[PDB]
RNA sequence: AUGGUGAACUAUGCCUGAAUAGGGUGAAGCCAGAGGAAACUCUGGUGGAGGCUCGUAGCGGUUCUGACGUGCAAAUCGAUC
RNA sequence: GUGAACAGCCUCUAGUUGAUAGAAUAAUGUAGAUAAGGGAAGUCGGCAAAAUAGAUCCGUAACUUCGGGAUAAGGAUUGGC
RNA sequence: AGAACUGGUACGGACAAGGGGAAUCUGACUGUCUAAUUAAAACAUAGCAUUGCGAUGGUCAGAAAGUGAUGUUGACGCAAU
RNA sequence: CUCUUAAGGUAGCCAAAUGGAUUAACGAGAUUCCCACUGUCCCUAUCUA
RNA sequence: GCGUUGGAUUGUUCACCCACUAAUAGGGAGUGAGCUGGGUUUAGACCGUCGUGAGACAGGUUAGUUUUACCCUACUGAU
């Protein structure tokens, strides 16, 4: 009995991801001093395409408030942003298009993108081209947030966490069809090579649970 | 196993009583009704040893005269 | 035997039963 | 070996169907076997089945289970394994014979009939996929086979056959899908016999040939039509023909014979 | 003149791929590749490159959007949303 | 069974390089002319799109009662594709 | 130079003129040619060969996912001055 | 592009260069594979369908580990078909 | 315990233009035929390397 | 003694028909190394049947490499 497919990719010889034009990990700010208290102002300069990703990242900049010097960021671009437009990132920052602010701010009803599930890690939910979240429930006593997920699914957080203002640009990316086998090609090139995909029943015995007959 | 035993499933049906009789290749599926249904397809053969000294003859083929009073 | 409706069963539209192929 | 066919499967078979084109059923009836049904097996069934339904007009084949009830049950049908009719009627058909045969664990049923009627087609769209192969071709199927569905009924699929009867045909079995025409000698010849069967106004639509008579004439309109002539100058008499043969019998002109009358 | 009767720019294609994918393609290849206007100079001068990505010829400011139209209907809604959710908290 | 050596062949992903005559067809966009209130519909170009096509190099290896069967060759040679 | 052309073809510059030979012209071979009259009767089977072929112009059907099919088919032409 | 004139059995004169048609079955197609007997309907594909999972997670890896692949990832996604 | 046959004048009612997979295109895929064509053959002959 | 054919047909031909001719007699030793077509027949693939399955098959369909001679003898010609 050969060793199955799915099985082999838990070695990650080949099977990892065609990373060499990613341009860098897109996070949110780390949680500091100033965007716990205060609000702090920052500038898109560029956004860019990145290989790998429906989502266009956007080059946001902050001054060091410990240190003279300026510091780059990598957000992923909420839809209707433009560059030079100046993005407002803290808890007294105010409600507008791009900013990132904790979630116990806002009013239910919102709709934000890049959320954290714990406060801190720098935005793990809602990340996808044109995904998102909706805040259903503040909870203040022992504070918490309750939202719903793109997948449809409920889920309280704690209401210290963060996220940014609108929806992800790139949305409607899955509509186009692909046509044919080359996009396809085009497309698994950049993100691992789990592509193209022999099917079981196709294989032998020692190949795969189905094969055989 | 244990639940996966042909000792545990005639336990779980009460069919140990049985014994001398059981036959050969019977599974969860295949009742004994089943298997020498299925053997057939396989058992119109002769058997023969080393010599080939004829052990027991082919399916339906005894080749003795009985006496036909 | 089951009984049998007909009003279903749009048949076969072959071009000799369009008019919209006709001369004169 | 293609009545060895025959007499296996009705001996194999227990329910016989025998299906018949609706566009001459008369000239399918091919009696001939139910002779022997009757005299040697009469356990044994014989159920009329009326496919190919689609090319004839509403009341028409209505008209003719009415002139066939009256001997045998006789399902009217039409085979697609995605736009059919009558399915449920013969599947509600069939189990109230393995209903009746209830000791006999299991029970066959042969698809009878002339070549080039859906015998192949319409076990497929039992099936609702394909398992007979199928063909515009008359002699398609080859040798009978198994084909198993819900554990006791089975589907049988005969080659099809024609009854060496004397005449009663020497050209009408062209006009029913019996030869491959591409073999015949002289396609040229029996081109009036399509005038007598098919309308003027139909044959004036599919072409769209205007007015002709001496049905020479009327193929050489045609290959102008087609540009179907051969180098300097001559228009193809057989092969035109031979195209014209086959929409005859392919389903692309509309022809029937008229049913017996009410009274 | 008016060259083909129904297919236009999805004629690339040829034959191929099926008639009813190149009806949805035709749909959108349009949007992906018509011009729009400068809600900053004002003018018929935003091209989309690289899908999400919408830059004004001129003056060279580029919005983030929709992948085959500069806004989606989606996140149009979601400015007004806003809007109302902006005021409502100030007011 | 125990303990070892191999990805120069070949398989597959990644990195950085390199290579690919001349034809045929004529997508979108655009212009003109004629109609139409408009939508637009004709007519004549411009344009040079395509996992298009003819067809070298290149790659592949279909067909032949091929050649050769101690062959030049432990897979070559011809023509055809 | 020919020509649509790094094709095929023939020259220049440059480089080789190496592959055991000599003599005769049987059969059968290998490779390649030709044919009266007939035109697939051969053969399991048109296998193989023949036939077509560049460009200009005329003309072009059913079918169709309207994009094709399509060089459809079939015609008429081609020097030199 | 047109015309005279002219030789002729030849006028894309060698070289180079599609035979066509009617239909059926079959798989959509470009693709790919048994190096050395099989190039196909086999496989892959776009499309379609379904299941799984909100990270203290999914599917795997590792003798172990303060260990790894997906993952510089977050359901318009990943994984399984 | 009880039971299932009505449709008629050469193309129909109907359904949001069609009623189909009897699917275009494509293929060193499997197959049948027609024209053209010819040493495939009648029946062999001749020439060169 | 000498004669004893041409064909059509594989949805098959363990054959038949149609024609010529004097007539289309029946066999034997055959011609599996003279050549082949079907079939030895292996790996590929599809459908059907059966099996829980690997797979087998009541079948059916397609693609699929053995390559001598110079020796002894016979044989035909030759010294
Ligand atoms: N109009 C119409 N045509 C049909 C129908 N069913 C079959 N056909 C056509 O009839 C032809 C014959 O189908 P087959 O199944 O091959 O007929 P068959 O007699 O069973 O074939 P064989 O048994 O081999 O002679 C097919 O090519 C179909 O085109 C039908 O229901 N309606
Ligand atoms: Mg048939
Ligand atoms: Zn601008």
């Amino acid at each position: 009995g050969r060793v199955i497919r799915n099985q082999r990719k838990g070695a990650g010889s080949i099977f990892t991801s065609h990373t060499r034009l990613r341009q860098g990990a897109a996070k949110l700010r780390t949680l500091d001093y100033a965007e716990r208290h205060g609000y702090i102002r920052g500038i898109v300069k560029q956004i860019v395409h990145d290989s790998g990703r429906g989502a266009p990242l956007a080059k946001v900049v902050f001054r060091d408030p410990y240190k003279y010097r300026l510091r780059e960021e990598i957000f992923i671009a909420n839809e209707g942003v433009h560059t030079g437009q100046f993005i407002y990132a803290g808890k007294k920052a105010s409600l507008n298009v791009g900013n990132v602010l904790p979630l116990g701010s806002v009013p239910e009803g919102t709709i934000v993108s890049n959320v954290e599930e714990k406060p801190g890690d720098r935005g793990a939910l809602a990340r996808a081209s044109g995904n998102y979240v909706i805040i259903i429930g503040h909870n203040p006593d022992e504070n918490k947030t309750r939202v719903r997920l793109p997948s449809g699914a409920k889920k309280v957080i704690s209401s210290d966490a963060r996220g940014v203002i609108g929806v992800i640009a790139g949305g409607g990316r899955v509509d186009k069809p692909l046509l044919k086998a080359g996009r396809a090609f085009h497309k698994y090139r950049l993100k691992r090579n789990s592509w193209p995909k022999t099917r079981g029943v196709a294989m032998n015995p020692v190949d795969h649970p189905h094969g055989g007959g | 196993g244990t639940g996966k035993k042909e000792k545990s499933r005639r336990i779980r049906e009460g069919d140990t009583k049985d014994g001398n009789l059981r036959v050969k290749g019977e599974n969860f599926y295949r009742d004994s009704k089943r298997v020498k249904f299925l053997n057939m397809y396989t058992s119109g053969k002769e058997i023969r040893n080393k010599k080939g000294n004829l052990i027991r003859a082919a399916s339906f083929q005894d080749s003795t005269i009985p006496d036909a009073r | 035997m089951g009984k049998q409706d007909l009003g279903k069963l749009q048949t076969r539209k072959m071009k000799g039963l369009k008019s919209k192929f006709d001369q004169g | 070996r293609i009545w060895n066919e025959l007499y296996k499967v009705i001996d194999s078979s227990d329910v016989v169907i025998h299906v018949l084109d609706a566009r001459d059923p008369l000239g399918t009836r091919c009696k001939s076997v139910e002779e022997y049904m009757k005299k040697e097996t009469p356990h044994k069934h014989l159920i009329y089945v009326l496919n190919k339904c689609d090319l004839v007009p509403t009341w028409v084949a209505a008209a003719w289970v009415k002139h066939l009830s009256k001997e045998r049950p006789t399902l009217a049908f039409h085979a697609s394994i995605t736009n059919s009719f009558g399915k449920g009627s013969l599947i509600q058909l069939l189990r109230q014979f393995s209903q009746l045969h209830t000791d006999r664990k299991q029970i066959s049923v042969g698809f009878i009939g002339y070549p080039n009627t859906g015998k192949s087609s319409i076990i497929n769209t039992l099936r609702k996929k394909k398992v007979c192969q199928v063909a515009p071709i008359p002699g398609e199927t080859k040798v009978w086979q198994y084909i198993t569905l819900m554990k006791r009924i089975f589907l049988i699929d005969c080659p099809g056959i024609v009854p060496p009867s004397s005449k009663d045909s020497e050209e009408d079995i062209l006009f029913r899908g019996v030869v491959r025409v591409e073999h015949v000698t002289h396609p040229e010849q029996y081109i009036p016999g399509v005038l007598k069967r098919c309308q003027v106004k139909h044959l004036e639509r599919t072409y769209e040939i205007s007015g002709w008579k001496d049905a020479t004439e009327f193929i050489e309109i045609l290959a102008r039509k087609q540009g179907r002539l051969l180098k300097g100058g001559e228009p193809d008499e057989s092969g035109v023909s031979k195209q014209i043969l086959n929409d005859f019998n392919r389903g692309k002109i509309p022809w029937f014979v008229l049913p017996p009358e009410k009274e | 003149a008016k060259r083909t009767k129904k297919v236009g720019i999805t004629g690339k294609y040829g034959v191929r791929y099926g008639s009813s994918l190149r009806r949805q393609v035709k749909k959108l290849e349009i949007q992906q590749h018509a011009r729009y206007d400068c809600s900053f100079c004002g003018k018929k001068t935003v091209k989309r490159g690289a899908a999400g990505i919408w830059t004004c010829s001129c003056c060279k400011k580029t919005v983030a959007g929709g992948a085959y139209t500069v806004s989606t209907a989606a996140a149009a809604t979601v400015r007004s949303t806003i809007r109302r959710l902006r005021e409502m908290v100030e007011a």
